[PDB]
């Protein structure tokens, strides 16, 4: 006969909540565990995996395997631009099918720095200087090299080791950044540039690629878990 | 040189002058079962020299329209030596895998494989009220290929094989996930992976459970001036490792 | 789990490229932006908290939901226990191969009236049971059969009004990890059924009505929540891109990878 | 979510006729888009899909020769093209956006294309 | 009587808990067990590269 | 090809009409009913053998296993007379029944 008083919040039934419930099976004995390969204990050994990401969209080539690659040819003139997307990871549809913009998706929340790893897949006698910048937001997009150089930039000479790791800084006036389309946390552009031109011998196709990957590095984080919109139903699957 | 390699199983042999580092599993090496960790009652065979040798699987050719090529693992080596006669007259089974894939080229040919090792892969059909029957899901110790166009439904019970969508359903870009390494004609020129045994069973029957799938996608394509020579093949040799067998019956 | 914190640099000239990887070893690139600019010393309290696979997936989410009428024989629904029946759920426990989870269930039943034709109709308060079979148990044929006895099957008793009911169910599997997926056929001779669908043998979830049928057919409806707790995950996987299609199988139709811009150089 | 086609038209035998079905309301590069002839005295008939984000079309066996099937990504629209028009194919097309397995969930309202002189 | 005080998650206060039934599979969630070894999904590699050093020597 | 067979029900106000129709062979329930208002807009009623779909009143129900299945409306409104087709969903291409008129009595 203890008198208790049942407070406001009784006799609800919360989709998040942590609490104990009776056991319908007593006694149960479950099978041992085995030592298989491979644990995850946290989703962002996930997002730590490099992805290759679509950049060559151009309505004809996302169904092929054209998406992925980005073209390089010798040119006659000198400073043109090789590609470029603004920096959303879970808005900008370049970044949003990719490993590390699905598990973003989840989320609403992020920070951290974004590393963007670039392969050269050409021949063995081609040289080539890159320059891959990114600019942060307040002005526009870059239109030439000598806007482009200003901001955060690096210099990929090809080579024996053929690939370069640009690493994207985290600038921001909040601690977090929206995965959504918000204008007033906006992330800047990133471009590339020819430095110098592409240069081959005799008998080279003159037409080069390139790969690029993108992860995350060892200091991102996220928060406020959401239901992912890119999923749909309608009917019950039978 | 941390370019040199050679890798020494059983009677077999293969070296290689550049190649990338080895990609070892979810970070451990094959090993033999434990003692608290077993279920059967009685003692394996382990014969450890007559099945842990390079068997060498067949050639492909890579052309310049070329899409893909997959091969099921425990499923390749039904006919190869000692290791499809044990596997016919054991029950059940448990390997690990040393996967090296090698393609050469001239310092004038470009192009990027992907060498990638998928866990676990289901195929869906082309009709989406069926299952594939066997016969189109793998063939013995001969590459299946993909496609860059769709399969129709027109056809009852085949495996789609659209390329940018590797069969599973996942993004072919995310396959980066899985243990993997790259063929990259400019700097490399093999690529090896080792497995060891991922299943959620201790051991596990071998001739209706195929483990793993190794994949290889081409991502950028081949391409040479008009002088070169035309014809570049892809081999693959897959090697078991630390296995051991229960359950004696007859032939199947 | 607190995040690393970003330390001082320096200009640097040397021959330590930090920069420059190889990608074709199929190993990602463990740079630290001090590496590449300048930087200052922050230090981040940043916590990794919310991302875990206890909190990514012990959240609750429907999986099924079925109606039965009351004036009628042979009023009572089934369910043959599988959690591929729903898309919010289905791409999350498809994100690991295998998985090894406890859990914990949750029904919320309600009531509509059907339109009767008798007059002053008056129901009082209307009490379910949910019985659960196990794979081989004797199953029932209509509403008032021997097989409600509940002998050795567990069930619940609820009356409308009060909380929602919640049981909790052990790790109840063969192996040692529940498999999402299953390359393979059933069948010692490759034929058959093949997929996933020879994994699951569940059981049965039967629903019916104590009451009986007063005056006015009354419909009801359930919807059941699970919940995994203690969690532990294996073998990552990619995500599924491509719309599911069946209960059964993987199947799907090909689909492009992203959207579509209008160039290579837009915004 | 709704699908508009457009208005009733009306062909020489001979012509050749394309009829419109705007997709409006979600994503339309995602789900397939099928297309369904009833003449006015039987029951409906199926003609042939096409997949929008790829340009695949899979027609049946009896319209193999006759339908084009044609979509745009831009404008959200999947046009269908007659050719050869006899006077067998005075009917009622619809257009419908097949969900998940079978199911044809949303359909349109219909154009009415007769053939005559 | 048991009585786990364990801690509470904050910014930059302890609380009790105490288990009731004899099923080890009707606790609460564990939404306490942080842990991280991403050094097998980024780095599965036999010979070590250093991140100073080129990687192809 | 999955030859369906279903032609001019007649039936009063409030009471129970049925409706059949027969496959070829065995189809394993993918069977579903479409209803066809008489100004032309068709929308889809019950996606299984019997699982009604969201929007549908709760006078339809569906059963049937095997070949023969059936749609039984237990009571009969003024907003239900329609036409209506079953279509199966097991081999290509989806074949659709014949149409089932609903009429008054007298
Ligand atoms: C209160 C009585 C009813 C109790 C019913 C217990 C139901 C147990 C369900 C087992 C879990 C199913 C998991 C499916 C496999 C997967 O995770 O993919």
């Amino acid at each position: 006969g203890l008198p208790v008083m049942t407070t406001p919040g009784s006799t609800q039934f919360l989709t998040s909540d942590d609490f104990q419930s009776p056991s319908a099976m007593p006694q149960f004995d479950v099978t041992p565990e085995m030592q298989i390969p491979g644990r995850v204990n946290n989703l962002m050994e996930i997002a730590e995996v490099d992805s290759v990401v679509p950049v060559n969209n151009t309505e004809d080539n996302v169904s092929s395997l054209k998406a992925y690659q980005i073209p390089v040819q010798s040119n006659s003139d000198n400073g043109k631009q090789v590609f470029g997307f603004p920096l959303q990871p879970g808005a900008n549809n370049v970044l949003n099918r990719t490993l590390l913009g699905e598990i973003l998706n989840y989320y609403t929340h992020w920070s951290g720095s974004i590393k963007l790893t670039f392969m050269f897949c050409g021949s063995a006698m081609a040289t080539g200087k890159f320059l891959l910048a990114y600019s942060p937001p307040g002005a526009g997009v870059p239109k030439n090299r000598k806007d482009a150089m200003l901001g955060t930039h690096v210099i990929w000479d090809v080579g024996l080791q053929s690939s370069c790791v640009l690493c994207v800084p985290w600038i921001s006036q909040t601690h977090y950044r929206y995965v959504v389309e918000d204008e007033y946390t906006a992330a800047g552009y990133v471009t590339c540039w020819y430095q110098t031109n592409i240069v081959v011998p005799a008998d080279v196709q003159s037409s080069c690629d390139i790969l690029c990957f993108v992860s995350a590095c060892n200091d991102f984080s996220v928060r406020m878990l959401k239901d992912t919109p890119f999923i749909r139903q309608d009917t019950f699957y039978q | 040189s941390d370019r040199v390699r050679s890798i020494t199983l059983g009677n077999s042999t293969i070296t290689t002058q550049e190649c990338a580092n080895v990609v070892v599993g979810y970070g451990v090496w094959p090993e033999y079962l434990k003692d608290n960790e077993a279920t059967a009652e009685d003692q394996p065979t382990q014969p450890d020299v007559a099945t842990c040798r390079f068997y060498t699987l067949e050639s492909v050719q890579w052309m310049k329209n070329s899409a893909g090529w997959w091969w099921k693992l425990p499923d390749a080596l039904s006919q190869m030596g000692l290791f499809g006669q044990n596997m016919q007259y054991h029950y059940l089974g448990r390997t690990g895998y040393t996967i090296h894939v090698q393609c050469n080229a001239s310092k004038f040919h470009q192009g990027c494989l992907l060498v990638v090792c998928v866990p676990e892969a289901e195929m869906g059909c082309s009709n989406l009220n069926n299952t594939p029957e066997f016969s189109e899901l793998s063939g013995g110790d001969s590459a299946r290929m993909f496609t860059d166009t769709q399969v129709g439904e027109s056809n009852a019970k085949k495996v789609q094989t659209a390329v940018w969508n590797a069969g599973m359903g996942v993004g072919v870009g995310n396959l980066t996930i899985f243990p993997h390494q790259w063929i990259n004609l400019r700097t490399n020129n093999s690529a090896t992976l080792v497995m060891p045994y991922i299943n959620s069973v201790p051991m596990d029957n071998m001739f209706r459970h195929n483990n793993l799938t190794l994949m290889i996608i081409p991502f950028v394509p081949l391409n040479y001036s008009e002088g070169s020579s035309p014809y570049v093949p892809i081999t693959v040799t897959i090697a078991p490792m630390c296995a051991e067998y229960n359950g004696l019956r007859l032939a199947s | 789990a607190r995040v690393a914190d970003t330390i001082s640099s320096r200009p640097t000239n040397s021959e330590s490229i930090p920069a420059l990887t190889a990608a074709e070893t199929g190993h990602t690139s463990q740079v630290v932006p001090s590496d590449t600019m300048q930087t200052r010393h922050v230090k981040n309290y940043h916590s990794r908290s919310e991302s875990s696979i206890e909190n990514f997936l012990c959240r609750s989410a429907c999986v099924y939901y079925a109606t039965y009428t009351n004036n009628s024989k042979k009023g009572f629904a089934e369910w043959v226990i599988n959690t591929r029946q729903v898309a919010q759920l289905r791409r999350k426990l498809e994100l690991f191969t295998y998985l090894r989870f406890d859990l914990e269930l949750t029904f919320v039943i309600t009531s509509a009236q059907q339109p009767s034709t008798a007059s002053s109709v008056d129901a009082p308060v209307q009490t379910h049971q949910i019985m659960y079979v196990p794979p081989g148990g004797p199953v029932p044929t209509k509403v008032k059969d021997y097989a409600w006895q509940t002998s050795t099957n567990p069930s619940v008793f609820w009356t409308e009004g009060n909380a929602p009911p919640r049981m909790s169910i052990p790790f109840i599997s063969i192996g040692n990890a529940y498999s999402c997926f299953y390359d393979g056929w059933t069948q010692f001779s490759r034929n058959g059924v093949y997929g996933i669908n020879t994994l699951n043998n569940m059981g049965t979830l039967y629903m019916r009505h104590v009451n009986e049928a007063g005056q006015g057919p009354i419909k009801s409806t359930v919807r059941i929540y699970f919940k995994p707790k203690h969690v532990k995950a294996w073998v990552p996987r990619p995500p599924r891109l491509c719309q599911y299609e069946k209960q059964k199988n993987v199947n799907f139709s090909p689909i492009g990878v992203t959207t579509s811009r209008t160039d290579i150089i837009t915004t | 979510v709704q699908l508009q086609q457009s208005a009733a038209e009306l062909a020489r035998p001979g012509a050749s006729v394309k009829m419109s079905c705007k997709a409006s309301g979600y994503t339309f590069t995602t789900y397939t888009m099928h297309w369904v002839k009833q003449r006015p005295g039987q029951g409906l008939e199926w003609i042939g899909y096409i997949n929008p984000s790829s340009r695949y079309t899979e027609y049946n066996q009896k319209f193999k020769d006759k339908t084009t099937l044609t979509a745009d990504k831009s404008s959200s629209t999947a046009y269908m093209q007659l050719s050869s028009l006899t006077f067998e194919d005075s009917a009622v097309y619809y257009c419908a956006r097949r969900s998940e397995a079978d199911r044809f969930v949303y359909w349109g309202q219909g154009t009415l294309v007769t053939v005559s002189a | 009587m048991g009585a786990q005080v364990s801690t509470q998650k904050t910014g930059a206060i302890h609380y009790t808990n105490i288990n009731y039934y004899k099923d080890a599979a009707s606790n609460s969630a564990n939404r306490q067990d942080f842990t991280q070894d991403p050094g097998k999904f980024t780095e599965p590699v036999k010979d070590i590269m250093v991140k100073t050093m080129p990687a192809l020597n | 090809d999955i030859q369906m067979t279903q032609s001019s029900l007649s039936a009063s106000l409030g009471d129970r009409v049925t409706i059949s129709c027969r496959a070829s062979q065995d189809i394993s329930n993918y069977l579903n009913w479409y209803q066809q208002k008489p100004d032309g807009s068709v929308k889809l009623l019950i996606y299984y053998t019997s699982t009604l779909h969201s929007g549908v009143p709760s006078r339809f129900s569906g059963s049937g296993s095997g070949t023969d299945y059936s749609l039984t409306i237990n009571s009969l409104e003024q907003e239900d007379i329609a036409t209506y087709f079953c279509q199966q969903g097991n081999t290509f291409p989806f074949t659709f029944g014949g149409g089932t008129k609903l009429e008054i009595r007298r």
